[PDB]
C-alpha cells in the first residue's frame, strides 16, 4: 500500500512528493493562507480598539514565501493549518491540561482505618456511597455544615466530582455505580484481570476539581482542595464533630499519606509545585493516555497515541510556554502527530521486528539495539532523501530527528520488551542521523543525545533511572524539545508489544478510563483535530457570570 | 591525523576539510571590500570597532598560559567578536553543518563555531573573522547556488530546489541570472540591500557536486554502505553505554 | 565561659550526677557528646535489604502503587546480607578501621550504617550519607549476583527511588532522621527536619530522652541559624538546660508534686512559687488583690517558665496517656501564666502562638495530622525557636495508642536502626556525662 | 594505598615540586589543603559595610529598585567600622583564640569574615556562616549607635534583605561564594553552585590557579554525591589530577607546543600521541586507511583526554583572549577525538552533551547568559562529572574583556574579600604541598 504519508504531501504540494524542484516567491506571502489572512484582520482589529499596535504582517520578515502547509491529523482525515494545533488557539489541547492538572487520585484506606478504628464507627458499601453523595455536593465547592456559606455556581463547576474504584468486584458493585469507575466495563479481559489483582480491595477516589479553579490558580491546588471537600465530608457522612483530634488524620491521610499526585514538584530554578506537567513521569503520562485499553490489538497505535500526548503537553504547553513561551513549539510537536509520518516509519520497525523476531522475543540486550535501531534508522533517513516533499513538510532537523529515533526506539522495545534497551536504541539513531546528513538538531538538541548513551544503564545518583520513573526533570532532559513526549511513546512500547495493562502506576490508568472527563483521553489525537476545527468544548468559562 | 573512517568519497571529502594541510580548492574570486560588504558588520574604510582596550595597554599579571599563547591578531587589538553564518543544501551542497565546526577547529585559532541543522556559525575577532570568511566564500566550502550567507531567516536546508538550482531563501540575498548563469550576492547576511552586487561564480555542476559533497545519501553515497564508518560510529555507542555503567 | 550561670545536673531518675557545672558545658559548640549526636545524625542511614529485595521482585519501584512489568528481578539479598554489607562498607570506608559501621540487624533484614565522619568534613552538608550508603548497596548489589547493564538501574531505582525525577528520594528504601536540603523552610533548619515520632522511636519512648533528644536538636539548630548569637545565646542555654536537660532537677521535681493529681494550672502555682523562692521573680507592684511580678533576668524567667511548661505537659498529656492535648498545654500554660504574673509567657508568646496554630492544624480539616508527624521545620511548628517541639516529643512518648500515625506507623525502620545507637537512644545521659568530664574546660 | 598510581606535581610555571606522588594523596578525603579549601569556603562571607550604610542612608532595602519613604537612617558604620567588627568578632568566634577571623578591607569599606570551623562540626551544613555573621554585623551596628527597637528592624533589612519573605537574601549587603542549599539542583550538589566568575575572581584570573579552584570544587563535589565511590573513584582522581592538577604538566606542555600557532585540532593530535606514546592507548583494529585505538584503562584515557580538553580550551579561548568559544572547544574536541581515535570522549559523552546544550544557552534567546554565570549546579551545565565547568573557568580567567557579566560586574564583593586568602586565590600551590606532606601515608 503506499507510505502512509504520501495522501498529506499530495495534499500539501502541487507536485508530485519525489519531484526535487518547485517554484517560491509566488504565493503573495501571508495572503496565501487563511488563517494569516484572519490574524491580519484580527490584529488591526485590537490593535484599532485598544490603541496599541498588535499584529502587523510587515513587522520583521515575510511568512510565506514558501507554501504555508496544511498538516493531517495523524490517524484522522482532518487537515489544518499548523497555526490551528498551536495550544493557545486549540481548546482541545488546553483542556486535555487541565484535566490532568485537576486531577488527583486519594486513597480510602488510611481513611476507612481512622473511621474503624479510631472513630469505632462501621464502613460498608452503603456509608461509602452515603459519603460519595455527600462529596459529590461539596467538592465543587458548596457547604454541608456551617450556616450562612456562600457557594461557588454550580454550573461554574459541573466538571468537578469524586468517583471510587476498587480490585473488589463485589464490594464496586454494592456501591451506587452512579461514582464507580467499573474496571470491568472499561478494560479489556486481561487487561482488567490485571488490573483489579493491583488494586486488591484497597479503594481509591479519583477526585477532579474545576478547571475554572485550576486556571485561576495551579496545579499545586488540585490536592488541597481536594482534601478540604473530603474531610467535610468526612466530617457531615460519618457524623464526627466538626473539628476534632481526629479531623487532622483525615487531612493527613488525603494530603500526604494516601495522596497520589499526575506530577512531583520542582526544583527552583524552574520552580512548581505539584501536578505541573514537568513533574509527570514518562510512565504516567503513558498511562493517562487511554489509547492502550482501546487498540490494543495494534502496539504502534497505542505507542504513537501517547507520542502526541506527550509531544502536546511537555513540547507544546510545558516546554513552550511554562519554560519559555511566544511563538513558541507548535511543529517541534507536530511532527510527530501529523502527516502519518511517525506512523509509517513505526510501522515500518513493528513489521521488520515481527519478521526477524517476533514481538518482545528479541534478546534483551546492545546486539539488538544496534539491529533494530540501526535498520529503523536509515529506514526513516531514506524516506526524507527519496521524498524532497517529505523533507520540505519536516524542515527542521530536530523535527526529523525526533521522529526517526521515537520510531528506533520504539521498534527496539517491541523487540526487547524492555523500554531500556528501547532508550538506547533511540540515542545510536541520533548518533547515526548525526553521521548520515552531518546535522541533527537544534544548536541544543543532542545535550541529552551526547549525554544519552552513557546514561542508558549507568546506576550513578543523578543518572540512573529505568526509563518509566524518568520525566521532564530528569536533568539531562529538563530544557529540551523534541525528546520528552517521544521518550513517554517509547516508555508505552514495550508494555503495548507485551499487553500490559499500565506502564508505571495502575491507580493512574484506571483513573483516566473515565468518560466524565471533558477530554476524551482514549483519542487523543481525534480530540487533537476537534480542537483545530473549533469544535470541542472546554469547561472551565465565565460566559454565565459576564455580559451577554 | 585521521579525522574521520570510511572509504567513499563523502569520507574523503570530510577528512579533507578537516585536514589543515589539505589545500582547499579554490573557485571564485572575491575583492576584501566585497568580503566587508557580505558581512555587513562595518562600512567600506570604517575603522575596526573595539570592545575592549588593545592587549599592550592592559598592563596584566603574571600568568604562563597567557605568556604561552599568542593572541590573534584581532584579540591584541580589541575588535568585536562578529560572526559569519551559512546554510548547505542537503540537495549535496559540498560543505555541510558538522563538517563545518570540525574542520573551522581543525583549521582556525580562536575560534567558536556552532552547528545547527539550518545554519552552521563561526564568531570571533572581527579582522581576523575577515581573513577567514575570504577563504569560506572563495573556496569549495561554497557554492552559490546551494550555500547561502545568511545571519537570520536560515529556512531552506531541507527545501526543494527552485528551477534554477537555486536554494530557497526567504530574504532572497542570491540571486541567479537566467540569461548569464552567475550569482549574485544582492544583499548583505542580514538581509540589507548592497550598493552593488557581489559575483559569486558559476553554481557548481551537478557531477562537480557530486565529487564533492560531504552529505550520504540515497541517491549520492548511502551511507549505510559505508560499512566502515558505521562500525566506528557504532562502536562510539557501545563503548560510551559500556562506560557509563562500569 | 561567657556567662556566670552553673547548673546542676541529674539523671533521667531524678538523682544528682554533677553539681555546679558551668552552663556552656551544655552548649552545643562545647560540649563533645552533642558534637558526637549531630555528627552521628548527619552520617547515620538504615538500610532496608528486605524493601530492597522485595521492591525488585516485584518491580515496584518509583513510589506508592508503582510497578513496572516485565522488570522483576529474583535477588537473594537478605540471604546474602553478609557478603553485600560487606562489599558496600568497603566503598563507604575512607581507610579501613575508621569510623564507618555497618552493622546486619533483624537477621539481614535491615542495616544501620554510619558513613565515616571524614567523609562530612570535606561536603558542603549531610546528603553524602544517604548519596554514599545507596550507591555502595547499589553496587555490592550489582557486584553479588554479576547483575547485567541491562538490569541494574532496577536496583538503582529499588534503593533510591525516583530520584532525581523526583526531588526526594520517593520509594527510597533507605531511610535518615534528616530529610533532603531543598525542604528546609529556611537555611540553618535542617536539624529542625525530624519528626517527632521518629525522636520517640529513637528514645524507646523513654519521656525524659525523646524530650532531651527534641531540645538537643532544637537548640542546635538554633545556633546554627544564628538565634542563639550575642543577646540571645544565654536564653538558649537556659532553655536547653531547664526544659531539655532537667537542669536542677526542676521538670522532675515539678512532675514529682503534681502527678498524682496535679493539673496545668497546678503545675503553674508551683514554678511560679518555686520562680520567686529562687529570687527569679519578685512582686514589682500591687494592683487590686493582685500582685504584679517583675524579673531582672528575663532568660531565666524564661527558662523557668519552659521547665514548667515541659512538667506541664508531662502532667497533663500524662494523665491523659494521650499526646493531642499538648497543643492545649503549649497555649494555656502560656496565657494562663501570663494573667497569673504579669510577666510574658515562654519564649514571649512564640509558644503560645505556635499552639494556637499547632492546635488547629491538629484538630482541623486544613493540614498538619497528629502530633508525631510535626517537628521544627513544619511551617505550623517552627515559629518558637525551640521550645515547644520538645514537649511535643514528651507528649508522644507517653501516648499509650491513641494515634493513628504512631511511631510504630511512620517511624519502624528508623527505630530499628536508630535505637541502637546509644548517644541517640539515651542522650541526657551522655549530654551530662560529657557536660561533667569539660566543666573546668569552660 | 588502594591504587597504585603516582603522579608528578609542578607549580604554576611548569616547574616539578615533587615526583612520584600517590593518586590518593590528591584525593579530597585525604588531601588536608583540599580540607582546609573547603571548610574556607563553607565559613567565609564577604561583609559590604558600605553597602550596609548606603542602603540605611537612603532606606533602599528588600532588592532591587525598593524603598521605605520615612525609613531613612544615618550611621556612621565605616567611620567606626573598627569597633563594630570586633564586636561582630566576639559574637562570632565561639572562645578567643578559635580560628575566627575579622578583618576590615578597603578603609574599613568591607570586611572578611571566616566564621569558627568548630560552628560547623555541629551544624548540618553550611547556612550558619551567612547568619551568624549577619545577625553578629546587625546585633554590632544597632549596639555601636544604640539603634532604637523602632528602627533595628531596619538594620537587618539592610544586611540581609528580604529573607524570610524570599527565599534568598534578596538585596543583602552579604555574599559568599555558596548559595543557599534550597537551590541545590539534587542533593550534594551545594560545591557546584558556584559561579565561574566568583573562582576566577578569587583566583586574580590565573589562569592555571582557577582550572584549579574550579576543578577541586567539582570534584570534591563528585564525592558528597556519591559519584566518585567505588568503580568510578579513579576516574575522578585522575581527572582531578590530570585536568585540574596539571598532573604530569600534560596541560601545561600540550599548552605548549600549541600556543603559538595552535587549533583545537593540533591539540587533539599531539593528546593521541602522547596517549599512544605512555601506553595508554595501542591500535587494536586497521580499518582502509584508519586505526581503531583500544585502551585498557578507561579511567587513564579519560584523564588523559580531559588534560587535553583543558589544553585545547587554553589554546582556543587563550588565542581569542575571548571566552564565548569554550562551549564550542567543549563540544568539537570531544567529537572530533571519538572520530578520531574510534574511542569515547570525555566523561563518555557528557562533556559534549554539557557543551551542546551550553554553546545552545549561550548564544540563544531561551536563557543561560556568558560563560561567567554558569557553574557545576545550573541546569544546562551540571550533566559533566566534573570535567566542563573547570575548562569554562579558565576560558573566563583568559577572557581580555569581551562579557557584558564579567566577573568585575558580578563578583567584586566576592573578589576583594575572598582573593585575600591564600589557599582559594593560589590552590594548585597549597594542594600539591600538602599531597607531597603526605605522600607517605597513603
Ligand atoms: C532566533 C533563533 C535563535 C533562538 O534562540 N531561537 C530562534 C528563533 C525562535 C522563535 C522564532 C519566532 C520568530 O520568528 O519570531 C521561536 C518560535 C520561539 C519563540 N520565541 O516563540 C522558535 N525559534 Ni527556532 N524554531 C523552530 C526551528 C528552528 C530551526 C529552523 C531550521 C529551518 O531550516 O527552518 C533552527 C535551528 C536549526 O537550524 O536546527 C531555528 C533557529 C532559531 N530559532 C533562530 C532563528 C533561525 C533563523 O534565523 O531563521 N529554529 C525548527 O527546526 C522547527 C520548529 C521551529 C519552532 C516553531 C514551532 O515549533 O512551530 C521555532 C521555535
Ligand atoms: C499547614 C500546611 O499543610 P500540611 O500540614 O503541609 O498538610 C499548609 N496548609 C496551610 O497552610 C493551609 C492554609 C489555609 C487554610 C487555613 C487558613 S486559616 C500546606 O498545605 O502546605
Ligand atoms: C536554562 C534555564 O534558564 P536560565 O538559565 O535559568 O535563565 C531554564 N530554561 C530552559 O530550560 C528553557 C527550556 C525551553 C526553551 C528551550 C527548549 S530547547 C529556566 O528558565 O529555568
Ligand atoms: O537556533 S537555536 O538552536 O538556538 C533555537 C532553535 S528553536
Ligand atoms: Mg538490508
Ligand atoms: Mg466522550
Ligand atoms: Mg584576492
Ligand atoms: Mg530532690
Ligand atoms: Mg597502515
Ligand atoms: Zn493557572
Amino acid at each position: 500500500a503506499d507510505k502512509l504519508f504520501i495522501n498529506a504531501l499530495k495534499k500539501k504540494f502541487e507536485e508530485s512528493p519525489e519531484e526535487k524542484k518547485t517554484t517560491f516567491y509566488t504565493l503573495g506571502g501571508w495572503k496565501q493562507s487563511e488563517r494569516k489572512t484572519e490574524f491580519v484582520n484580527a490584529g488591526k482589529e485590537v490593535a484599532a480598539k485598544r490603541g496599541i499596535p498588535q499584529y502587523n504582517p510587515d513587522i520583521g520578515t515575510p511568512l510565506g514565501q514558501r507554501v504555508l502547509m496544511p498538516y493531517q491529523v495523524s490517524t484522522t482525515d482532518t487537515y489544518v493549518e499548523g497555526d490551528d494545533l498551536h495550544f493557545v488557539n486549540n481548546a482541545a489541547m488546553q483542556q486535555m491540561w487541565d484535566d490532568i492538572r485537576r486531577t488527583v487520585i486519594v486513597g480510602l484506606n488510611h481513611a476507612h482505618a481512622v473511621i474503624e478504628k479510631r472513630l469505632g464507627k462501621e464502613v460498608t458499601p452503603e456509608t461509602i456511597t452515603h459519603y460519595l453523595e455527600t462529596v459529590n455536593h461539596a467538592m465543587p465547592g458548596a457547604a454541608v455544615v456551617q450556616e450562612h456559606m456562600v457557594e461557588t455556581h454550580p454550573a461554574l463547576v459541573a466538571d468537578s466530582y469524586v468517583k471510587v474504584f476498587t480490585g473488589n468486584d463485589e464490594i464496586a458493585d454494592e456501591i451506587d455505580p452512579a461514582f464507580v469507575i467499573d474496571i470491568n466495563k472499561q478494560f479489556p479481559e486481561d487487561q482488567a484481570e490485571t488490573l483489579k489483582a493491583e488494586v486488591g480491595d484497597g479503594i481509591w477516589q479519583v477526585v477532579r476539581i474545576p478547571t475554572i479553579v485550576s486556571r485561576t490558580c495551579d496545579g499545586a491546588t488540585t490536592s488541597r482542595w481536594s482534601a478540604m471537600q473530603i474531610g467535610m465530608s468526612m466530617i457531615s457522612a460519618y457524623k464526627q464533630a466538626a473539628g476534632e483530634a481526629a479531623t487532622g488524620d483525615f487531612a493527613y491521610a488525603a494530603k500526604h499519606a494516601e495522596v497520589i499526585h499526575m506530577g512531583t514538584y520542582l526544583p527552583v530554578r524552574r520552580a512548581r509545585g505539584e501536578n505541573e506537567p514537568g513533574g509527570v513521569p514518562f510512565g504516567y503520562l503513558a498511562d493517562i493516555c487511554q489509547s492502550s485499553r482501546v487498540n490494543y490489538e495494534d502496539p504502534v497505535r497505542v505507542s504513537l497515541d501517547v507520542v502526541a500526548t506527550g509531544a502536546m503537553l511537555y513540547d507544546q504547553i510545558w516546554l513552550g510556554s511554562y519554560m519559555s513561551g511566544g511563538v513558541g513549539f507548535t511543529q517541534y510537536a507536530t511532527a510527530a502527530y501529523t502527516d502519518n509520518i511517525l506512523d509509517d516509519f513505526t510501522y515500518f520497525g513493528k513489521e521488520y521486528v515481527e519478521d526477524k523476531y517476533g514481538l518482545c522475543e528479541a534478546p534483551n540486550n546492545m546486539d539488538t539495539v544496534l539491529d533494530v535501531a540501526t535498520e529503523v534508522t536509515f529506514y526513516g533517513l531514506e524516506q526524507y532523501e527519496e521524498y524532497p516533499a517529505l523533507l520540505e513538510d519536516q524542515f527542521g532537523g530536530s523535527q526529523r530527528a525526533a521522529v526517526v529515533a521515537a520510531a528506533a526506539g520504539c521498534s527496539t522495545a517491541f523487540a526487547t520488551g524492555n523500554a531500556q534497551t528501547g532508550l538506547s536504541g533511540w540515542y545510536l539513531s541520533m548518533y547515526l542521523h548525526k553521521e548520515q546528513h552531518s546535522r541533527l538538531g537544534f544548536y541544543g538538541y543532542d545535550l541529552q543525545d551526547q549525554c544519552g548513551a552513557s546514561n542508558v544503564f549507568s546506576i550513578r545518583g543523578d543518572e540512573g533511572l529505568p526509563l518509566e520513573l524518568r520525566g521532564p526533570n530528569y536533568p539531562n532532559y529538563a530544557m529540551n524539545v523534541g525528546h520528552q513526549g517521544e521518550y513517554a511513546g517509547i516508555s508505552q512500547a514495550p508494555h503495548a508489544a507485551r499487553g500490559d495493562a499500565f506502564v508505571f502506576n495502575p491507580l493512574v490508568k484506571i483513573a483516566f478510563a473515565d468518560d466524565n472527563l471533558v477530554f476524551d483521553f482514549t483519542n487523543v489525537r481525534g480530540e487533537f483535530a476537534k480542537g483545530a476545527l473549533r469544535e470541542f468544548e472546554p469547561a472551565g468559562e465565565r460566559a454565565l457570570i459576564t455580559p451577554a | 591525523a585521521q579525522y574521520y573512517p570510511g572509504t567513499t568519497k563523502v569520507a574523503q571529502n570530510r577528512r579533507n576539510f578537516c585536514n589543515p594541510e589539505y589545500e582547499l580548492e579554490k573557485l571564485r574570486e572575491i575583492s576584501d571590500e566585497d568580503v566587508v560588504k557580505i558581512l555587513g558588520h562595518r562600512a567600506p574604510g570604517e575603522e575596526y570597532p573595539s570592545v575592549h582596550p588593545p592587549l599592550e595597554e592592559m598592563d596584566e599579571p603574571e600568568d604562563a598560559i597567557r605568556e604561552m599563547v599568542e593572541p590573534i591578531d584581532g584579540a591584541k587589538a580589541g575588535d568585536r567578536v562578529r560572526y559569519i553564518q551559512f546554510t548547505d543544501s542537503m540537495y549535496f551542497a559540498p560543505a555541510q553543518p558538522y563538517v563545518r565546526s570540525r574542520a573551522y577547529l581543525c583549521r582556525y585559532r580562536g575560534a567558536d563555531a556552532g552547528t545547527l541543522s539550518g545554519r552552521q556559525i563561526i564568531e570571533t575577532r572581527e579582522r581576523d573573522l575577515e581573513k577567514i570568511s575570504k577563504e569560506l566564500l572563495e573556496t569549495e566550502f561554497f557554492d552559490p547556488a546551494r550555500s547561502g550567507v545568511r545571519g537570520k531567516s536560515v529556512h531552506g536546508h531541507s527545501l526543494r530546489l527552485d528551477e534554477d538550482g537555486m536554494m530557497f531563501d526567504m530574504l532572497r540575498r542570491q540571486i541567479y541570472n537566467k540569461d548569464t548563469g552567475r550569482v549574485e550576492m544582492v544583499k548583505n547576511q542580514i538581509g540589507d540591500e548592497l550598493d552593488e552586487p557581489v559575483d559569486l561564480g558559476e553554481p557548481l555542476d551537478e557531477e562537480t557536486l557530486m565529487e564533492k559533497t560531504t552529505i550520504y545519501r540515497v541517491d549520492g553515497e548511502a551511507y549505510r554502505d559505508d560499512v566502515e564508518a558505521v562500525e566506528i560510529m557504532q562502536r562510539i555507542h557501545v563503548l560510551r553505554s559500556q562506560g557509563g555503567f562500569n | 565561659a561567657k556567662f556566670e550561670d552553673k547548673v546542676d545536673l541529674y539523671d533521667d531518675r531524678g538523682n544528682l550526677v554533677e553539681e555546679q557545672v558551668p552552663l556552656e558545658a551544655l552548649s552545643p559548640l562545647r560540649n563533645p557528646a552533642i558534637k558526637s549526636i549531630v555528627q552521628g545524625i548527619k552520617r547515620t542511614v538504615a538500610v532496608n535489604l528486605e524493601g530492597i529485595e522485595n521492591a525488585l521482585k516485584t518491580a515496584k519501584v518509583g513510589g506508592p502503587a508503582c510497578k513496572i512489568m516485565g522488570r522483576e528481578l529474583d535477588l537473594d539479598i537478605v540471604g546474602n546480607a553478609e557478603s553485600i554489607a560487606a562489599a558496600a562498607k568497603e566503598m563507604i570506608q575512607v581507610t579501613e578501621d575508621d569510623d564507618t559501621n555497618v552493622e546486619l540487624l533483624g537477621g539481614g533484614k535491615r542495616a544501620l550504617v554510619q558513613v565515616p565522619s571524614a567523609r562530612f568534613d570535606v561536603a558542603a552538608e549531610y546528603s553524602a550519607a544517604p548519596l554514599v550508603t545507596a550507591t555502595a548497596f547499589v553496587q555490592a548489589i550489582i557486584n553479588e549476583f554479576d547483575v547485567s547493564m541491562y538490569d541494574a538501574n532496577m536496583v538503582k531505582a529499588a534503593v533510591l527511588g525516583r530520584y532525581p525525577q523526583s526531588v526526594e528520594y520517593m520509594g527510597a528504601n533507605i531511610a535518615t532522621m534528616l530529610d533532603i536540603p531543598q525542604k528546609l523552610e529556611g537555611p540553618g533548619y535542617a536539624l529542625r527536619n525530624i519528626m517527632v515520632n521518629h525522636v520517640v522511636a529513637a528514645t524507646l519512648k523513654n519521656t525524659l530522652q525523646a524530650a532531651a533528644l527534641s531540645t538537643i536538636l532544637e537548640q542546635t539548630a538554633m545556633f546554627e541559624m544564628g538565634d542563639a548569637v550575642g543577646a540571645f545565646e544565654r536564653m538558649h542555654l537556659l532553655g536547653l538546660a531547664y526544659q531539655g536537660m532537667n537542669a536542677d532537677n526542676l521538670v522532675f521535681d515539678l512532675v514529682k508534686a503534681n502527678g498524682k493529681e496535679g493539673t496545668v494550672g497546678s503545675v503553674i502555682a508551683d514554678l511560679v512559687e518555686r520562680a520567686l523562692e529562687d529570687g527569679v521573680i519578685k512582686v514589682e507592684k500591687e494592683l487590686t488583690d493582685y500582685k504584679v511580678y517583675g524579673t531582672d533576668d528575663l532568660a531565666m524567667w524564661n527558662a523557668y517558665a519552659a521547665a514548667g511548661l515541659m512538667a506541664a505537659t508531662m502532667v497533663n498529656q500524662g494523665a491523659a496517656r494521650a499526646a493531642q492535648g499538648v497543643s492545649s498545654t503549649l497555649l494555656y500554660y502560656n496565657d494562663l501564666i501570663e494573667f497569673e504574673t504579669g510577666l510574658p509567657s515562654v519564649d514571649f508568646g512564640k509558644v503560645e502562638g505556635t499552639a494556637v496554630g499547632f492546635s488547629f492544624f491538629s484538630h482541623s480539616i486544613y493540614g498538619g495530622g497528629g502530633p508525631g508527624i510535626f517537628n521544627g521545620n513544619h511551617i505550623v511548628t517552627r515559629h518558637s525557636k525551640g521550645f515547644a517541639i520538645p514537649c511535643v516529643a514528651a507528649a508522644m512518648a507517653l501516648d499509650a495508642g491513641t494515634q493513628m500515625f504512631s511511631p510504630e506507623a511512620t517511624s519502624g525502620l528508623i527505630k530499628e536502626v536508630f535505637s541502637q545507637v546509644d548517644e541517640f537512644r539515651e542522650p541526657l545521659k551522655y549530654v551530662v556525662e560529657a557536660a561533667a568530664e569539660i566543666k573546668n574546660e569552660i
